């Protein structure tokens, strides 16, 4: 999930904006 | 700023500023 995509490892744009509805 | 270790109300403050109006969803367990 994002926590182990962005918490865990590095975040990014790409991953994050995969979340906004 | 989206490209390091965001964890908590800092991953959720991140989700907040680059979705905008469009709102996101926050699922920390799955
Ligand atoms: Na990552």
């Amino acid at each position: 999930g994002i926590v182990e995509q962005c918490c865990a490892s590095v975040c990014s744009l790409y991953q994050l904006e995969n979340y906004c509805n | 700023f989206v490209n390091q270790h965001l964890c908590g109300s800092h991953l959720v403050e991140a989700l907040y500023l680059v979705c905008g109006e469009r709102g996101f969803f926050y699922t920390p367990k799955a």
